[PDB]
């Protein structure tokens, strides 16, 4: 089936004005044998791990392969991928390299820091690590930069021959590399590229276009896989904008009893600014008995009409404490709608306006 | 054990096929809860109805086809998704998901889809918020490790082993908001899975808030689960009534053969037969759907309407436990005004003088200062200024033996049972304070129905 294949779907598309800036790295750490740390950051959804993995499963003592040079020659490169978010802390992380790149037949020695590290890559290949996420290497301003300056100084020095090329997430600095977002044009490309191995392409090229700019690569792939399974769950340039949309509203979706509440929340928070439910809940009978419309609730079942709006997204209650002498621990009410939306669905009935 | 599945083996290529082998993907605590009976349990008329009504799918369509949906375009087409489920706490968001795996297995026994496990991992029936890797690699793989040990089996497996020695697994995340840490470690490791190639790994995460990750998660952790996403909608009035009509098909409008002597009602000696009024439901499933509209509520309204009719009728008969019957809309109404009716006002006006007079005393300085933070030693000046109002007269002066020398000439004038009794009920509250006189006293109920028990004595 041509639907289940595309759904399930060495230079990347839409990426080589990085992919150049990557190799020229270590171009000139592998051929002179230098020590350098690289640094990579950017937004999520540019492609970096994609990019890494790709070179090191293309042109790329166990883990050993080859590299070519430009001019052409051979080494012994290691190249190894560890997360620092799959490991268990964060000072442990010396550990991790060395049982990636010495074997398991020779003796496993314990490393504890950067003296223990240095003196086992001296003898020695260049040895390529990809340290994925480096943002959480810090302990959560001069204890939490440990980590970070400590594998930044072991790749700085010569002798030896270390490189550090990390991924992080948006005299002797790194090379900082900016990855520029895709835009419209850069994500219709890699989706042509991407499904070139597809016999027969079901997509219209008008409608790849709109998911394109509309993103503007991660929410690319879930548009374009909604698309799929809601079009073969019912039996086009129409079948772009039923993703983008089935994924004002939550008034319509009350009843009439949880709009006179909700009316009556918004109007504390007006004339008190800062309120809480029990000053709520006295404000909204006095609001109902001048009118003498509707059965009064009691404090009880109060609290049943706010959790609607809660799961709704209408109304956040939190927890804080008193401004006043009594500066004690309450339950506070607020929201997060806009007052335009507010004072437009409740006036179309023309049955409350005081309320209002 | 310590060693993780990386150094299980010697290489990649090494690794035999992992279907082949009867210890992965699955390959005695129910005889101890177990004794004979020597009697005979007498069931009545509502007992029938009371064990159908229990949570031991006509009113979900769109959301029933939309998971199974997505999970046949990934098990046969052997990739990796991320289904994400999101509503109110009662509407029938893990029955849904139940429900979706088993019609799945019944599909890939008729060779048409590949097999595949499930695996079922609660955030909230665990200790630990580390402990669902050690339950996830003993489903799959069978072997016991710690939580350090069973974070790095899974990525080398889901990721260096390829698809033709692998399996489709179904993971359900029940209880997603439970599994939420500080670091954010583990729940960026349950989504980075379904985006690796070699992997084939199904998770099918359960929350209750639609903005779960745009709240607690952050942009990378969001970006890993999708933009769409299923919103499970509450029950409104229209569906929950199939819900109590499929329970009790069989039951209702059906004659039953209810013994005169011990009670015990037979399913086909009288021909009673059991009625339930339809205006008794209408009334329950709207006020369950206008509340919060669970889909556990609206069974349990019928079920506690049904009990307090059991009640009435073996006490009028005298049966045991050892013409029609007919729940009127009596027995609904009581069993819904059990719940929203408030204890705190009929439970001050059943106390006595002393605890009767301290709240009276609170409410008074209330409306002098309006600070909301009456002082101990203000209650105190506050009780002995309302007793000195008409000392002259014998009739005032019969209360004021007692509570300062309690009928005893040889007891001094008194200045601890009634103010230690309101802060247990949740009514009053104290401050941590070393001092009986400085210390602030506050109120947890309301003002309004704190005054309607002092105007009922
Ligand atoms: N169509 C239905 N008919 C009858 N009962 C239903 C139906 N849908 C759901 N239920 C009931 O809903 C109950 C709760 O289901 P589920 O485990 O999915 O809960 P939930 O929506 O995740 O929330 P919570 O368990 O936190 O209340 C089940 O015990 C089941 O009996
Ligand atoms: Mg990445
Ligand atoms: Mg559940």
């Amino acid at each position: 089936s041509i639907f289940l294949r595309t759904k399930a779907l060495g230079a990347l598309p839409a990426r080589t004005a990085e992919y150049e800036q990557v190799m020229n790295f270590l171009a000139k750490a592998i051929s002179e044998h230098r020590s350098d740390s690289l640094y990579i950051t950017g937004p999520p959804g540019t492609g970096k791990t994609a990019q890494l993995d790709m070179i090191i499963r293309q042109k790329f003592l166990q883990n050993l392969s080859w590299f070519e040079l430009p001019d052409g020659r051979l080494e012994s490169v290691a190249v190894t991928s560890i997360n620092c978010i799959s490991l268990g802390e964060p000072s442990s992380i010396f550990q991790k390299i060395f049982d990636s790149f010495q074997d398991l037949n020779g003796p496993t020695l314990q490393i504890k820091n950067m003296q223990h590290l240095q003196k086992f890559l001296e003898p020695y290949t260049t040895f390529v690590v990809v340290l994925d996420e480096m943002d959480r290497l810090l302990h959560a301003e001069t204890q939490s930069v440990r980590t970070i300056l400590e594998l930044f100084l072991l790749a700085k020095l010569p002798t030896v021959s270390f490189v550090l090329i990390g991924m992080a997430n948006s005299g002797l600095l790194p090379q900082t590399i900016v990855f520029q977002p895709y835009t419209a044009e850069q994500m219709y490309e890699i989706v042509i590229q991407k499904m070139s191995s597809l016999p027969t392409i079901i997509f219209q090229p008008m409608a790849i276009k709109f998911a394109a700019k509309k993103c503007a690569l991660r929410k690319l792939f879930d548009v374009l896989r909604g698309s799929i399974e809601i079009y073969e769950l019912e039996k086009g340039l129409n079948y772009i904008a039923k993703v983008f949309s089935k994924f004002r509203t939550r008034i319509a979706k009350l009843n009439i009893q949880q709009k006179l509440i909700l009316c009556t929340i918004i109007q504390s928070l007006k004339l008190n600014s800062d309120a809480t439910i029990d000053e709520s809940f006295d404000h909204y009978i006095k609001a109902i008995t001048k009118t003498d419309t509707l059965a009064p609730l009691q404090r009880n079942e109060f609290l049943e009409i706010c959790t609607i709006l809660e799961t709704c997204g209408l109304v956040s209650i939190k927890k804080t404490k008193c401004k006043g002498k009594t500066k004690r621990f309450v339950d506070k009410i607020d929201v997060d709608l806009d007052m335009r939306e507010f004072y437009d669905e409740m006036t179309k009935i023309s049955i409350l306006k005081p309320f209002l | 054990k310590y060693t993780p599945f990386s150094k299980r083996f010697k290489s990649i290529a090494a690794i035999p096929d992992l279907t082949s082998l009867p210890e992965f993907y699955g390959n005695r605590f129910e005889n101890k809860l177990k004794t004979t009976q020597k009697h005979q349990i007498v069931e009545t008329i509502f007992s029938k109805v009371k064990k159908q009504l229990n949570s031991s799918l006509p009113a979900r369509e769109n959301e029933f086809a939309s998971i199974y949906l997505s999970a046949y375009s990934a098990i046969e087409s052997d990739s990796a998704t991320t289904i994400y489920v999101a509503g109110t706490p009662g509407v029938g968001k893990t029955l849904t998901v139940r429900e979706v795996v088993k019609e799945l297995l019944s599909s890939s026994a008729q060779r048409e889809i590949p097999d595949f496990l499930y695996v079922e991992i609660n955030g909230l029936k665990m200790v630990k918020p580390t402990d669902c890797y050690e339950t996830l690699w003993n489903k799959v793989s069978g072997e016991r490790l710690t939580w350090a040990a069973s974070m790095e089996s899974l990525e080398f497996y889901f990721k260096r082993v390829p698809k033709n020695k692998k399996k489709t697994i179904v993971v359900l995340l029940d209880e997603l908001d439970a599994m939420v840490t500080k670091s954010q470690d583990i729940m960026y490791n349950f989504f980075n899975w379904t985006t690796y190639e070699n992997a084939k790994l199904i998770v099918i995460a359960v929350a209750n808030t639609m903005d779960l990750p745009e709240r607690q998660l952050g942009n990378k952790i969001t970006s890993r689960i999708g933009f769409t996403r299923i919103m499970f909608t509450g029950y409104t009035h229209e569906e929950l009534k199939n819900i109590i009509d499929l329970r009790l098909k069989g039951l209702n409008d059906s004659f039953f053969y209810v013994d005169t002597k011990t009670g015990n009602a037979i399913l086909i000696v009288r021909k009673v037969r059991l009625r339930m009024s339809a205006d008794a439901i209408e009334i329950a499933s709207r006020k369950v759907a206008s509340v919060s509209g669970d889909a556990r509520r609206a069974l349990k309204v019928c079920k506690r309407a049904a009990e307090i009719a059991e009640k009435h009728y073996m006490a009028k008969h005298g049966y045991g436990y050892d013409g029609v019957q007919t729940v009127h809309i009596t027995h609904v109404m009581k069993a819904l005004n059990e719940t929203l009716n408030s204890h705190v006002i009929t439970f001050m006006t059943r106390l006595s003088f002393t605890a009767k007079l301290f709240i009276y005393a609170l409410l008074n300085l209330m409306k002098k200062n309006g600070s909301q933070e009456q002082e101990l030693g203000d209650i105190v000046d506050e009780i002995k200024l309302l007793i000195e109002v008409n000392g002259s007269n014998k009739f005032v002066m019969e209360i004021a033996k007692t509570l300062f020398q309690q009928g005893s000439d040889n007891i001094s004038e008194q200045l601890d049972f009634v103010l230690n009794q309101l802060l247990d009920a949740g009514i009053l509250f104290k401050q941590t304070m070393k001092n009986d006189r400085i210390c602030c006293v506050k109120l947890n109920i309301s003002v309004e129905e704190a005054k309607r028990a002092m105007n009922e004595d």
